[PDB]
């Protein structure tokens, strides 16, 4: 059926989110170890900086996943 | 403080460098070097020196609506108050060693 | 404690490192040259704190190789 | 049904804002651990400027999602 | 109906624009971190800086969402 | 009416500019921020080549959405 | 009308370029402002080499809308 | 067969998202280089953030490849 | 006429190289304004190196030109 | 022969991951040659780094082809 | 003729990756701007090393050009 | 013919991997020039850090080579 072809190709086209979140995922872990570089007595207050903004930027990774989960059951 | 036998082999630098050292043991927000400057063999003029400490009173001297430290692009390796604190220090340490070295030929 | 370069973290102070790189500079000197700049690396001085205004401990110094490369 | 098919691979596609959203949230992160490396005793204002960085580029991603309700469900 | 169809598709490809606006945006508030980290005395009028760039993001995000409010629901 | 469901996927297609001329605006309007914090003295002229770029900048989007218009109503 | 179609389909593929030609000039009039920060004196030989740099930037952005009108009205 | 072959091209498009994650991923491990350089003495300290961040952006890797591999065989 | 209906789409994908040349010839233009703001003296050979890069990207731009026009009208 | 045509279609889609993981790989090579141009007493050091990160950041491009491998002949 | 209809946008997609080597040649071109820039009395040695790059980059160009031609003419 | 036009679109559309293995080793040949710049007495070995991430990241390109010579023969 093109019902769920439509699905199947959409929800393929719809994890490309993932592209541009593990592109901010690996930008931002490395800026982690360049400021562990900087400052490393402060090393852990970073490790909690990133592991902070490593959920906060997670969540639309799930927001992508979500929008898949829609497609393909739902 | 009291330094003394500073002037029985020869003065250098890295005396006054531990001079100056001694002197950050202490944390001021400014020095002030009292010596006598040696213009002539019949003129010796006493000078007082001042070094203002980094990020204590440095900057705040030169906050002039903005600053006129802002005209320099630091290429240093950590930010501008670690490149003031060893532009502090080595201001200090060479004015000391300059002071006791006109303060002796005085 | 501590925040900064290599020196700042070590509880080193910039004249010291810069003492340091210009000591080990001058051991490497031509034998015309080091023998000449052996004589801008002694150190000759002594303090003593003045607490009171008539006593106080005394430290020395009588250092011919440069600044102590440990720390004090 | 094409109609149905068309909103699913639409709707598909649509999400691909959030790879450019993630990758600003990582950029945005990783700024906020270099520049707490820099200057780490100013890091409660730091994160204060992150939270209300990242709230402003998450309205990107609900404007996205916004679409992908408009597309999937309207 | 294939024009009711595809409309769909395209507001799908139309909302790809929104990433680059997220990125921007993330970029623009990772430069204000890094000069509140610089220089904290200015960091308030770093701010009235970054809401003007956020809002003048904001037009590219709301030219996006114009055309796609115009090939949805037109 | 293959035509004018045509336009709306051509037009979709053709309003993803709008993503690097926001990653554009927000690369200028951080540098804005970057370079009001090494001398704040002279951000008053800054602001006027950051208003000057952004006038810049939409001349590209003012093209991408005269092209859009022209897919759509012509 | 396959034709007609598909030259309003390949009009919207070729206005992508747009986005790069916008990121670009972001990049360079955010390095106008990063540049006039650092020596403002030279300010006006900044912003004559960025108005160099922008017409032989914008060359491309017209080197696209030539495609565009190409495939369109050709 | 459409629907035995459309998860072909799902798949094709869903693997786009290994893009990103190679893309920070050489990032990360680049910042780890630079790190390591800027202050050698903390560089088995770096690896480990970088072994760290390598993990925790390889995870949207493993995300990805579970939309993959679900469409690929759901 | 559906060599003469493809040609279009091809063309008009065949221009997305165009994108790449754009973001590349606005780091160069803004390079040369960051160098020109550093070394003023040498802005004058700095510029002579701004050209020869100009020259040697946009000579990718006419790469694409090329197959583009070898495209639509060969 | 549908089947067969988009097992062909899909693969060339999927490797489009090789080019982030291209991108990854020339940023952390480029960050090895600043590494060993700053230190170069450890230069040998840093390459151990970068022969890490290039076999770790190869394990994306070997996912991605194992993905190009299962839409071609499973 | 779907063969030869489907040539050209092979043909199309094929040359996007000119985008590629447009946007690394234009890092480089800025690169040898600011490394004439820092150290102008070696500029005619990295004039030297910006043209074995450009040569070498070029290469990634003319391997695109020629699976093009591939596509096209074989 | 619908398995020999399909293999000629996705040769076509894996030939954009090419792209990200171009910007990668400009980012890389690039950093050669901004790493000799920083220290010329050791600009002959950077030289050979260059050439062996120049064969390294050419790796990604005969990787996509191979698929491209691959669906189009096999």
């Amino acid at each position: 059926s093109v019902l769920a072809a439509s699905k199947m190709v959409g929800a393929g086209c719809a994890t490309i989110a993932l592209a541009g979140v593990g592109a901010g995922l690996g930008v931002m872990f490395g800026s982690l170890i360049n400021g562990a570089a900087r400052n490393p007595n402060i090393a852990k207050q970073l490790v909690g900086y990133a592991l902070l903004g490593f959920a906060l930027t997670e969540s639309i990774a799930l927001f992508s996943l979500l929008v898949v989960f829609l497609i393909l059951f739902a | 403080l009291a330094i003394a036998d500073t002037y029985k082999v020869r003065v250098t630098f890295g005396q006054a460098s531990l001079i100056v050292e001694e002197l950050i043991k202490h944390n001021p927000q400014s020095y002030q070097i009292l010596f006598n400057k040696f213009r002539s063999a019949i003129s010796f003029k006493p000078t007082v020196a001042t070094i203002l400490s980094p990020d204590l009173l440095e900057k705040q001297l030169e906050d002039v609506t903005g600053n006129s430290l802002d005209a320099y692009d630091i290429e240093a390796s950590h930010e501008r108050s670690d490149v003031l604190r060893d532009l502090t220090e080595f201001h200090l340490g060479v004015t000391l060693y300059n002071a006791m070295l006109e303060n002796n030929c005085s | 404690a501590p925040s900064g370069p290599f020196y700042r973290v070590a509880g080193m102070s910039y004249l010291r490192y810069s003492n340091i790189c210009a000591d080990l500079l001058r051991n490497v000197l031509k034998e015309p040259f080091k023998a000449k700049a052996q004589a801008r690396q002694a150190i000759h001085f002594r303090q003593a704190p003045y607490v009171d205004g008539k006593a106080g401990a005394s430290k020395v110094y009588e250092l011919e190789n440069g600044i102590p490369k440990t720390a004090n």
